[PDB]
């Protein structure tokens, strides 16, 4: 279960708790606010030396 | 100088701010922490578990996801974290299982995303225990 | 009987000291309980059955150690 | 009787030496609840209790060997 | 025969202070073991067993100068 | 009385051995006082009133110890 | 011979107080891989190995001592 | 008078073995100041003169033990 | 010869105490290994080699009372 | 004078064990100090006249047990 | 001569006791340099040098010891 | 003369074992500077000098019971 090893970074260690807990409540009490606050919709892209770039991923 | 001053705040919302407080018991790696209103300089890594604020009226707890503590010399202590959670009149045992459950699914589906899911097992496991 | 008489109490008096293993060593593992709870409060109905399982596995020496002290004193 | 007589104190004043183990030993477990209350000052009433009932785990090898001394000196 | 006999007491209660390996020893062994699940309560069913596994290696010392009075007490 | 007199004084010797409980002891119990208000000084009224409590617990094995040479030396 | 065969016994009861080093060595031994397992559990297979390695080099004290005793009560 | 004043050398030669509570036990107890103080320069009037408090009581185990040794050289 | 034969085993079975240095000692250097490669797997073929190292060292305390026992039981 | 001329070295060879406490003692006062300014090197004419003072007080029980060697060899 | 042949033996297995401290001792100043690397492999041409220093600072007790052996078996 | 220098022996085999206290002494001052500069390789030309007092400190108890070897061997 080791998370600093082959898991994620500790921004990530505590992202995946902040879902889970945020997921964990009753879905009345569940503003918006936090249902956008769990979404994102943003793609990450590796550049080269000469304006080169890799192939799109989520992330 | 007396007292503490707490400072509680979130990503998305502040609770305490320059509060005095008695007593918080805050989690932490090397284990469960306590402080008071004088205490040492210390900085651990919060972990995710449960926090409660005491005063001399009746203390509330909230459940907290995780992040850092430090005491401040001047005695200050401040708590930073992501999410926050109420007592207990918030989270529900019905919508935990639903997907703790499924967290078990998880390291049957590929390893990139079963590793995820030995976090959420601890951080689930926990919930079950604020319920008392 | 007079010389192997005095050996008698001689040696009761020596396996007294075997007995410290019980007195240092139970406190080991019964300190190791307090500095559990204080790292973490939520496991107690876990370590504190196996806690009790280390005392008698320490009291072993605080037994027989103390057998001796019979089979020389009221023994023989 | 006088050479088995002299071996009735010989053998007293080495049973005192196994009661280092209630000295040490209680001392450590003792020791432990003050380590602890310094660092989670909410569980007292939890770890304290328990603090006592090792005290008559390690009180025990402080009770054998004072025993032995007086069955070398007042009883025999 | 009464010499000879008399150094079979004295040699019996100072066996009994080998047997302090024993007391001291398995509390530090099983001790770790509450400071380990007091830190990491996933891991149970992994250091549990080999917990006991250094039981019976530390029982060892208190088996053989146990059988060590025996043979100057009950054998010879 | 010459031979059994003589046993009075090796076994007063003797039975102050069983007095470093209480130096090494005390020592542990007290010592553990500094290092905890050392990290929380604000929790002192209620470490320091069971620190005592301590004391009289380890202070035990310096007493009985200590009643032992006595009743060797001003008592037999 | 009777002088000296009581040496023989009074000789293998001091020759168990070296088996102490088998007791609280293997002990600190074995603890560490109890406190390394619940500290990290992913090395398991590299540790436990080495561990066991300990354990014979620490065996060694608990086998010459405890050859000692035989060369003096079914040896000589 | 001879065999009984011989008692009276021997004696006070093993009463100072008691003396190593103080030694080792005031070691530990002045040690924590030192550790406590280099982790909290803030409070120091606090735990130096409670520090003090630790050593009279650990100090008792050096008198106790030492005046053993004159009440069998300039005493008796 | 029989007086001076009969302190060959007295003083072999003493010289067995000598070995604690080794188990205890052994232990520690060991243990320190296995503390080690805990909190850092990455130095392993630089430790590890060391570790051996003092194996010898600590391995001598072992050796010397060791032989010691020899030259009084196959030696003299 | 022969028996009790030879309880006088006998006596004095003891006397020396007492020193442990100064030895192991002082080593702790002094790694305390060693321990200290490393955490922080910004007290330093604060802790280091402090420990000189620890110093005399754990050289107390390395003074007393030095005494009564020297009660016994150029002394009695 | 044949009474004080015999103290040759029996002084000598007594001897061997004190080379616990080289068991022991170096086994502690090694273990640091092990977990000395451990947090800080910065740092190695440095603390390895000194560590060697500290074995025969500690490396002395083992030898003094060790002569003394030799004074009473191939000396005298 | 022979029943007193037969005690000339035994005593200096006793007088080794108050050497412990520069072995495992000496070793925790010297661990100490092992274990502080991994935490702080600033302060070194300041702990280093220190550190070597502290060996003098601890090297009187292994001077003064080496002496006293000496004085029932090649002394008296």
């Amino acid at each position: 279960s080791a998370w600093r090893k082959a898991g994620i970074s500790y921004a990530a260690y505590l992202n995946v708790a902040a879902q889970a807990i945020r997921s964990s409540l009753k879905t009345e009490l569940q503003t918006a606010s936090v249902l956008n606050r769990s979404q994102t919709d943003a793609f990450y892209t590796q550049y080269k030396n000469g304006t080169a770039a890799s192939e799109p991923t989520p992330i | 100088s007396s007292g503490l001053k707490l400072q509680f705040a979130l990503p998305h919302e502040t609770l305490y701010s320059g509060s005095e407080v008695t007593q918080v018991n805050l989690p932490a790696k090397s284990g469960r922490i306590g402080v008071l209103a004088n205490h040492v300089p210390t900085v651990e890594q919060l972990l995710p578990g449960v926090v409660e604020v005491m005063e001399g009226s009746n203390s509330k707890k909230f459940f907290i996801s995780g992040g850092f503590a430090t005491v401040q010399p001047d005695s200050q202590l401040c708590v930073t974290a992501i999410e926050a959670f109420p007592l207990e009149s918030f989270s529900q045992e019905n919508i935990k299982n639903l997907l703790a459950e499924a967290k078990k699914n998880v390291s049957s589906s590929d390893a990139r995303e079963a590793a995820e899911a030995a976090i959420q097992v601890e951080v689930l496991e926990n919930l079950q225990s604020v319920l008392k | 009987m007079q010389l192997v008489l005095a050996a008698k109490y001689i040696g009761a008096g020596i396996s007294t000291i075997g007995l410290l293993g019980a007195g240092i060593g139970i406190a080991i593992v019964f300190a190791a309980l307090i500095n559990g709870v204080s790292r973490n409060p939520s496991i107690k109905d876990t370590v504190f059955p196996m806690a009790i399982l280390g005392f008698a596995l320490s009291e072993a020496t605080g037994l027989f150690c103390l057998m001796v002290s019979f089979l020389l004193l009221f023994g023989v």
